[PDB]
């Protein structure tokens, strides 16, 4: 397996605009959840 | 390496154990409010090919390829002792909610134990043969450990049969007591502890019968050594764990709950 | 040789504690946020019955 | 390779770095919630428009932080990359049911998301009381999904227990006692026992709840004889450890930060500190029923489980006034890792002197069920978890990814979050003194001043935890590698370097005797 | 004096006003004209220069103790920053009240509060310290 | 600690992208969401 | 050692096994069964049951567990 | 009831209250003093460019900051159990009231010599009249004669529920197939107001207490009509 | 029966780069993919079962 900084992650951070990406789809989704699930059961 | 530790192969099982708990559970919650067995049927089948897997490899590891030096040995004594602990305190919770209910009948029983319109059954007919039966399998399995570090194999073997066959006559009984039995899980507090405490408990009998079983097979294999058999060791101390809820059961809820 | 905080430390904190004041005080007092003090030395009473 | 490396690892830093993940977006989900209840809550009348949404939404919150953000992040996470290395140890004891243990919390999550979408979810309270989770008061299947959510994360942590104690007891350096391993492993030692005896009592009494709800049991049920109040009793029997289980970690990482940061070799009193926890432990386990002085239980009662609390000020007192210690004579590194430890001290201190006045049974029947409760655990809990939690993260996350974050960013992340908490929870004492309950989505007028701060606090803390995924970001696309860490000869974890190798101590220490 | 990561298992150097000797020297690797003057060390210490005296301390040291220890402006960036994005948390606030909150309830308007303040000082809410203690009844005013 | 030089430095610019970048994936589907419970 | 544990197995366990299966059998055989009540704290139906009409339970004997109406 | 920026309890409308409001007068102190002493020993500790850092001695330290926590947890342990056991004290009462903790809703039930019992809701924000508290009124009010020791017992007829009223002191759960037994006695005529403090579905935040304290003669009266 | 323990030792310490759970041969690879292949279509149908249970 790939050692050192930036392999020892399940994510790549060989490009930090791919990065930001993924870290916004990744915390946005959980903070997000919330809000929707509300709507959700607002909307039954 | 320099040290006797086991770095264990990357392995598939704990993703498939932790997906078949969710289908048990999910499974459980369709078949409660959906009326459909499917997802618990997958669940139970993914379950058992998961434990089959997981400890066939750790058969493999340890028998055929030699990483249980001392040192792994050691952690897995500690980690059977630790989990038969928690399995204690999971029962205490049990003995709890029995205790509470009976020490303090509330007037929806007729304020006594054993409540109004219950019949227990009589301690001193097929609980106590329950009793002698799980007393005996604690002698029987003693005499195959004994057998084992002796490096007698018939004596083991026969020994172990015994014992495996003893935990059965106790699972037969327990299931017939259960058809004969004139109140249900349904029957109020009474029935709740009755069934739900001694039903875990035949629950981990059947663990336990299982366990025997597997350490039978092994034994047949000539897997063990007159040293090393940390499977069998386990088995026992579980079979022992299992006897003594047994007795703390029989005095709690079959005779002083009587 | 000057770094971040030599050049620009100043204008940060004068800037940053500028608006922090004239937003937060917008907010208390001019978009209609009810905070509900105490009548004490405030209220006239007046008849309900 | 990625999937053997990341669904099939066997290896104790891969799967800490799976739990750190896992509790950072659990987090959020977490974070999103409690901006629910205070934007329920920021003004008088009603936002949802649905009471029963509103008391879901307080639900998870509470499930979410508790079960998917501090135990995963602390134990999980710290536990799994800290404790081997800290001993010397070439990984866990059971490195295969290790990644069980991470795996059976995304099923967990999935069943608790499962309760909110389907009926009308779980608008119980965290404490999952009876009747109103029975089945009648909430009928179908979101009280059943949150208990088997419990039952997954309660066998996580289960065997986790095993694999720690296991680890901590028989994989040191032979040479290396038990009074010779780092404050953070006693630490790690004494929560996983906690786990192993208070867990199987949960699982005991929310397998009950089922059985209840869908196999016409009574334990609960007055009908049958059952009693409402046993649940209470197995519930908090768990539910007391369990605010240790959430401290203790942070504790063990508070010795190590204030020490590192004060340029000291060791913790002050060290002893001290290992009888400290173990007291902590044990008190633990006798003193549940100060969740219950307003049920009806006797006099006689009441007065034993205000004075056993109470004892438990005792050894706390000793760790607070051992950190001081260390300060004293510190060279101080006024890094962001110590200021987070710092505020840990000081907000910890505050809310356990409020645990102290609600351990008086007669003072607690008025703050009972109020506002002022729930500072309290603000304070020790929230605040207290999450700032060992963001210490530990700044100090060990070049160690764990071999980069630097921007220290200045992380002293102006902690500054907002410290003005945010602050402002969210201070005035909730004030709405607690004057009677305000909890689990309300509305209040009388009167309490409208401190609900308004409140809501306003609750937001600053959003703009903190916002920085922190931009702070985490530049650290990763500016790509700074680690070169030397100070103190290396009493910090073991850093001497295989940033981050070290995937197999470490392969060749185990050298330790006389 | 390059640091390579390839370097964390040997002994390293350190400016630490509590480690004042540290367990290398910052340049160890020596020109002719160094070499010349660890040479010349070796002699009468009245014989080097100023010069010579700092360089051989800039050879055994990177940074001197005033220069290790000097103070920042770095607090100025942190406070301002952090009041920054405070200013910008009431930005969010002020959106909030504009596009999700509607009307509070009609018992905040100015003639319910008159009305309620009296019924409360009618019924003698908190006469000893906290409300209608405040009121002058003699009086009919607030003391 | 000492660390190397930032391999891929991230300028003011490049902070100011990420920093929008960041607190607009909190705010925008949340802002959404509140924005139109009147509606819900 | 292994000879005295089975030693214990023949001479004492299973013996005891043989007396307590002998008492059980001479006290087998069905006792009449008591007049039906239908007390409020028996025959709980909170739910229906998740197999078969919903008001039998697991291991339900017409012979001896009534439904709440009674005997079948 | 609270007003407006209030800080802390309630004024007492009972003796134990009173009492009350005193122990937590001592102990706040307490609490005070303590975090203060924390918050001074961090800056002190952080303010010297002195140090010390070689390993240092801890046992003669740990014995003050073990004994001087004990006996401060000992002042106030001993007014706290003096108030415990004074409020549990025999006090005999002239009165007995029932209240049911329904969703969401309370019921009272006066039963000593007539079948007296009704239900208590709260008034609807939009039914409120002029000067009346949002969320706190009641149609039926649970009258009562002041200066009278009252047995009031508790208990649900569906969930839990809490019955509680602060200026009294008052809090206690409302357990179905359980009947909790509390003391009341008002110094004061007057309305005190409380809230259903266990959480109970999803009008909890709306079935408030109000009770309304007179002489004798009027509560036998009101009684009488309300049969 | 005969004590054939020292053929698995061999087997299983073949130098072929096998992990554990495949090195018994084709078999193992057989039971893993029926296990894997039960639990991800269990999981997407437990996925399917909560968006139907999610409205009335
Ligand atoms: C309720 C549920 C609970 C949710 C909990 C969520 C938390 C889970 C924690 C675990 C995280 C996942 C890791 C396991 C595998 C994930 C599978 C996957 O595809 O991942 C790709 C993805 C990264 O993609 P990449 O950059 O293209 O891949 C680089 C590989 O090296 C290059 O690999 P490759 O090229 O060989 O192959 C990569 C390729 C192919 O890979 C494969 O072959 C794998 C395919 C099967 C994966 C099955 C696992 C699914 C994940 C489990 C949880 C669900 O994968 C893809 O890119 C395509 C598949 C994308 C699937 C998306 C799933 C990601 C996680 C979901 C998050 C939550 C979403 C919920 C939505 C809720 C809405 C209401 O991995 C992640 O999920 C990582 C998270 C994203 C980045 C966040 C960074 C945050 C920084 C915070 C720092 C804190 C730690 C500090 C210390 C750090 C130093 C040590
Ligand atoms: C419930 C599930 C709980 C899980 C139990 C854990 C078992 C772990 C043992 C294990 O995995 O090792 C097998 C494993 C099979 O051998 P191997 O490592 O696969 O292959 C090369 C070996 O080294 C071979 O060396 P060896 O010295 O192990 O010899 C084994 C085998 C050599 O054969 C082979 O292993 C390869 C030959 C190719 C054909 C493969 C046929 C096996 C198919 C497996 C299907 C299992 C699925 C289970 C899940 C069901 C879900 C619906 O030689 C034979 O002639 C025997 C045939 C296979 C024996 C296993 C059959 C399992 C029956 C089902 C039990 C689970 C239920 O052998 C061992 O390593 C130990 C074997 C002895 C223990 C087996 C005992 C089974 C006892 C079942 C208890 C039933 C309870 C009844 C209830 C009553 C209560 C009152
Ligand atoms: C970062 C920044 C974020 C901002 C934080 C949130 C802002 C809070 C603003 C509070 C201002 C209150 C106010 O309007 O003051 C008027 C208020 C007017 O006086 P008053 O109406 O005669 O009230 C005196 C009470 O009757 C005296 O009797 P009482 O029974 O009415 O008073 C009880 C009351 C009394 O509590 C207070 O007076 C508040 C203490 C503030 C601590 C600073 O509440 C407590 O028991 C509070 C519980 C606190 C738990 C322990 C906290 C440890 C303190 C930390 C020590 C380290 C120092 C820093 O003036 C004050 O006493 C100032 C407070
Ligand atoms: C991190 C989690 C955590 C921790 C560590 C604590 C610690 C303490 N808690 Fe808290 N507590 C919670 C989390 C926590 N709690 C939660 C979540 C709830 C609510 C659950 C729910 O209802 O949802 C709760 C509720 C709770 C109640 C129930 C209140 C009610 O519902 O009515 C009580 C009652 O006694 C209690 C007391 C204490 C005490 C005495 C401590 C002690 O351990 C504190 C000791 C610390 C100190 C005292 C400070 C440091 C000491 C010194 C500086 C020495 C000198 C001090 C003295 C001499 C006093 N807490
Ligand atoms: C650990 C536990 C924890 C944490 C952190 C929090 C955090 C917060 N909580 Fe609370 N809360 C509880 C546990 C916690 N809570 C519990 C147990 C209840 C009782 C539920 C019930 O009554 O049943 C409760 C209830 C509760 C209420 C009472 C609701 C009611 O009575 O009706 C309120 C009200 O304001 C509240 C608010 C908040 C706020 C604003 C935050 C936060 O916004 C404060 C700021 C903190 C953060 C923003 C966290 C940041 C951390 C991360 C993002 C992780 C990062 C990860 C890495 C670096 C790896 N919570
Ligand atoms: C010979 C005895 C051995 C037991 C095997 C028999 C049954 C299945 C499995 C048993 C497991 C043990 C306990 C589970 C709960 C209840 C079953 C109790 C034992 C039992 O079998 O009880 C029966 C009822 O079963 C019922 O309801 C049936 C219920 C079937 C579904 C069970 C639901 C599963 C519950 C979830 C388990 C959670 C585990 C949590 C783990 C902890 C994680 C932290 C009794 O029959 P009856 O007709 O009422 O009375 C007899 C009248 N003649
Ligand atoms: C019908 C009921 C369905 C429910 C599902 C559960 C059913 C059955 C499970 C039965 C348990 C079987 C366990 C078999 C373990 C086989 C592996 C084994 O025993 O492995 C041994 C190691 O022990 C080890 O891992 C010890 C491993 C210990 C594991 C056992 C713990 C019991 C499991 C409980 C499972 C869930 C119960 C929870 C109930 C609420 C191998 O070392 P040795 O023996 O020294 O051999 C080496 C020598 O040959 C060298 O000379
Ligand atoms: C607790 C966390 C939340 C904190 C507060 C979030 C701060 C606000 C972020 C902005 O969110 C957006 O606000 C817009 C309004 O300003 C919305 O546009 C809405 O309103 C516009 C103006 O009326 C229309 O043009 C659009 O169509 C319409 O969707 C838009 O949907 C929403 O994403
Ligand atoms: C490896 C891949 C994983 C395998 C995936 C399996 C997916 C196929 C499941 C079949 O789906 C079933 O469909 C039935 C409908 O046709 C349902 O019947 C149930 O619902 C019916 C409704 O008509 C009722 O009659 C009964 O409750 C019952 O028969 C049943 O619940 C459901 O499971
Ligand atoms: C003949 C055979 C030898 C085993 C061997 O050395 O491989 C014997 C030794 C021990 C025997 C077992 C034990 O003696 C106990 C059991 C006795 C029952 O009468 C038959 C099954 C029973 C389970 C036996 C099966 C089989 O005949 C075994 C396994
Ligand atoms: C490793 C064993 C050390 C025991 C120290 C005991 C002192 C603490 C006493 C309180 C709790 C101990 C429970 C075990
Ligand atoms: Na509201």
């Amino acid at each position: 397996y790939e050692e050192g900084p930036g392999k020892n992650i399940p994510f790549s951070v060989e490009n930090k605009w791919r990065l930001l990406a993924m870290m916004t789809l990744f915390f946005g989704s959980g903070f997000a959840a919330p809000f929707f699930i509300v709507r959700h059961q607002l909307l039954k | 390496q320099t040290h006797a530790y086991h770095m264990v192969n990357p392995s598939p099982w704990p993703l498939t154990g932790a997906l078949s708990a969710l289908l048990m559970t999910s499974g459980l919650t369709m078949w409660f409010h959906f009326n459909s067995m499917t997802l618990l049927m997958i669940g139970l089948t993914t379950n058992m090919l998961t434990m089959y897997q997981w400890w066939r490899d750790v058969i493999r590891e340890s028998t055929f390829q030699g990483h249980h030096t001392p040192a792994v040995q050691k952690g897995l004594r500690y980690g059977m002792i630790l989990f038969i602990i928690s399995e204690v305190l999971f029962f205490t919770g049990f003995f709890w909610a029995f205790y509470h209910s009976s020490l303090a009948p509330t007037p929806e029983l007729g304020g006594c134990w054993p409540p109004t319109g219950i019949h227990p059954l009589n301690p001193l007919e097929v609980p106590l043969l329950n009793t002698s039966v799980l007393l005996a399998s604690g002698v029987s399995i003693t005499w195959a450990h004994h057998s084992l570090m002796e490096g007698d194999r018939k004596h083991m073997l026969q020994a172990l049969f015994i014992t495996i066959t003893l935990g059965v006559y106790f699972t037969l009984l327990q299931a017939s007591e259960y058809y004969e039995a004139p109140f249900t899980i349904s029957d109020g507090v009474y029935g709740s502890t009755f069934f739900v405490a001694t039903g875990f408990h035949g629950l981990h009998v059947i663990i336990g019968s299982t366990f025997l079983i597997v350490c039978f097979f092994r034994q047949l294999k000539f897997h063990f050594t007159s040293n090393h058999h940390f499977g069998f060791e386990a088995a026992a101390w579980y079979w022992h764990f299992v006897d003594v809820v047994w007795l703390f059961l029989y005095v709690s809820i079959y005779w002083w709950g009587s | 040789a000057p770094d971040f905080h030599d050049k620009y430390g100043n204008a940060v904190l004068a800037s940053g504690a500028t608006f922090c004041v004239a937003v937060w005080v917008y907010m208390a007092t001019q978009i209609g946020i009810e905070w509900n003090p105490s009548p004490v030395g405030r209220v006239t009473p007046k008849e309900w019955r | 390779m990625f999937i053997n490396r990341w669904l099939f690892s066997t290896n104790h830093k891969d799967i800490g770095t799976l739990y750190l993940l896992f509790g950072a977006w659990a987090g959020m989900v977490g974070t999103a919630l409690s901006l629910l209840i205070r934007a329920e809550l920021g003004q008088p009348g009603t936002l949802l428009g649905d009471d029963q949404i509103y008391n879901v939404v307080v639900t998870a919150h509470a499930f979410v932080m508790i079960f998917f953000m501090v135990m995963p992040i602390m134990i999980g996470g710290f536990g799994n990359w800290l404790v081997p290395l800290m001993i010397g140890a070439p990984d866990m004891a059971f490195p295969r049911m290790n990644n069980m243990s991470f795996w059976l919390l995304p099923p967990s999550f999935l069943l608790l998301l499962a309760s909110s979408m389907v009926e009308a979810g779980a608008g119980t309270g965290w404490t999952v009381y009876p009747p109103l989770a029975g089945n009648l008061a909430h009928a179908g299947a979101s009280v059943d999904l949150t208990i088997f959510s419990l039952h997954l994360a309660g066998v996580s942590s289960i065997l986790g227990a095993i694999n720690f104690i296991t680890t901590i007891i028989n994989m040191k350096p032979p040479a290396m006692s038990q009074y010779q391993t780092p404050l953070f492993v006693w630490s790690v030692m004494i929560t996983a026992v906690l786990l192993l005896l208070s867990l199987p009592v949960l699982a005991a009494g929310i397998t009950m709840l089922l059985t209840d709800r869908n196999l016409n049991t009574t334990f609960f049920d007055p009908a049958g004889g059952g009693d409402p109040i046993l649940y209470q009793h197995l519930f908090w029997f768990f539910g007391h450890p369990e605010v240790y289980i959430l401290i203790l970690p942070g504790f063990g990482m508070i010795s190590h930060i204030v020490t590192y940061y004060s340029g000291k070799k060791e913790p002050f009193g060290y002893m001290g500190m290992v009888w400290a926890m173990m007291s902590i432990g044990f008190l633990g386990f006798i003193v549940w029923a100060h969740h219950m002085f307003t049920v009806g239980m006797d006099v006689d009662t009441r007065a034993y489980f205000t004075s056993a609390t109470m004892i438990i000020a005792i050894p706390t007192g000793v760790k607070v006034f051992s950190w001081l210690a260390t300060l004293h004579g510190g060279n101080i590194k006024w890094s962001p890792a110590m200021m987070w430890a710092l505020g840990f001290i000081f907000l910890f201190t505050v809310g356990g002197l409020t645990g102290i006045v609600l351990a008086n049974s007669s003072l607690d029947i008025v703050l009972h069920d109020t506002y002022y409760v729930v500072a309290h655990f603000h304070y020790v809990l929230s605040m207290g978890a999450v700032f060992a939690i963001m210490g530990g993260f700044v100090h060990w996350f070049p160690l764990f990814s071999g980069y630097t974050l921007n220290d200045t960013w992380a002293k102006i992340h902690f500054a907002i979050m410290f003005v945010g908490v602050n402002m969210t929870f201070f005035p909730q004492h004030f709405l607690g003194l004057s009677g305000m309950p909890r689990r309300y989505s509305d209040y009388p007028d009167a309490y409208t001043m401190w609900n308004t701060i409140s809501s306003m606090g609750s937001f600053i803390s959003l703009t903190a935890v916002m920085l922190m995924v931009f702070i985490i970001w530049e650290a990763f696309a500016s790509k700074r590698e680690v070169l030397t860490v100070d103190l290396t000869t009493t910090n073991l974890e850093w001497l295989n370097g940033c981050p070290p190798p995937y197999h470490t101590f392969e060749e185990p220490t050298y330790v006389n005797l | 004096s390059v640091v390579k990561s390839e370097d964390y298992a040997l002994p390293s150097y350190v400016d630490r006003r509590d480690y004042p000797l540290p367990d290398v020297a910052h340049v160890k690797n020596l020109s002719a004209s160094q070499k010349a003057l660890k040479e010349k060390e070796k002699a009468s210490w009245s014989s080097l220069s100023i010069d010579e005296k700092v360089e051989l301390y800039r050879l055994k040291f990177k940074e001197s103790f005033a220069e290790m220890n000097r103070s920042t402006n770095e607090w100025k960036t942190v406070v301002g920053a952090a009041m920054f994005f405070i200013g910008f948390t009431a930005l969010l606030l002020i959106w909030e009240k504009h596009y999700v909150y509607g009307p509070i309830p009609h018992t905040f308007e100015e003639e319910w509060v008159a009305k309620q303040t009296k019924r409360m000082l009618d019924m003698k809410v908190a006469p000893i310290q906290g409300f209608s203690a405040k009121w002058d009844y003699d009086k009919n005013e607030w003391k | 600690i000492t660390a190397k030089p930032a391999k891929t430095p991230t300028s003011p610019k490049e902070q100011a992208i990420g920093l929008s970048v960041t607190f607009l994936s909190f705010l925008l589907p949340a802002g959404w969401v509140l924005y139109h419970l009147d509606n819900y | 050692g292994a000879r005295t544990w089975r030693f214990l197995t023949f001479g004492l366990a299973l013996p005891s096994v043989a007396l307590c299966t002998l008492n059980s059998w001479l006290h087998s055989g069905h006792r009449e069964r008591p007049a039906f009540i239908p007390y409020h704290h028996l025959r709980i139906r909170t739910k229906p049951f998740s197999w078969g009409d919903g008001n039998h339970t697991f291991f339900h004997n017409p012979r001896v567990n009534p439904l709440p109406t009674g005997y079948e | 009831m609270a007003y407006p920026m209030q800080l802390g309890f309630q004024d007492a409308t009972s003796p134990i209250m009173e009492e009350l409001l005193h122990f937590h007068d001592h102990t706040l102190m307490i609490v005070f003093l303590i975090s203060s002493l924390v918050l001074y020993i961090i800056s002190l500790m952080l303010t010297t460019k002195l140090t010390h850092t070689s390993t240092m001695d801890a046992q003669e330290v740990e014995t003050i900051w073990t004994i001087l926590p004990a006996i401060i947890l000992i002042l106030i342990a001993l007014p706290s159990l003096r108030i415990l056991y004074m409020m549990d004290e025999i006090n005999n009462p002239s009165l007995t009231v029932k209240t049911m903790g329904h969703q969401w809703y309370w019921s009272y039930e006066y039963t000593d010599y007539e079948d007296l019992s009704f239900d208590s809701y709260m008034i609807p924000t939009s039914e409120l009249k002029p000067g009346e508290l949002r969320l706190l009124e009641v149609d039926n009010r649970v009258v009562l004669p002041m200066e009278m020791t009252i047995r009031m017992l508790v208990s649900s007829e569906d969930v839990l529920h809490s019955w509680a009223v602060p200026s009294l002191g008052l809090k206690t759960d409302a357990i179905p197939g359980r009947l909790n037994q509390t003391t009341l006695m008002s110094s004061r005529p007057g309305l005190y107001y409380g809230q259903c403090s266990e959480i109970c579905g999803s009008n909890h935040s709306f079935m408030p207490i109000v009770l309304e304290l007179v002489p004798l003669k009027y509560f036998e009266k009101w009684s009488a009509s309300m049969l | 029966f005969e004590n054939r323990v020292a053929e698995k030792q061999k087997l299983f310490q073949e130098d072929n780069g096998l992990p554990v759970h495949l090195k018994g041969g084709a078999t193992d690879n057989i039971l893993y993919r029926v296990t894997m292949t039960l639990c991800l279509g269990g999981t997407l149908y437990s996925l399917y079962c909560l968006g139907w249970a999610s409205f009335p």
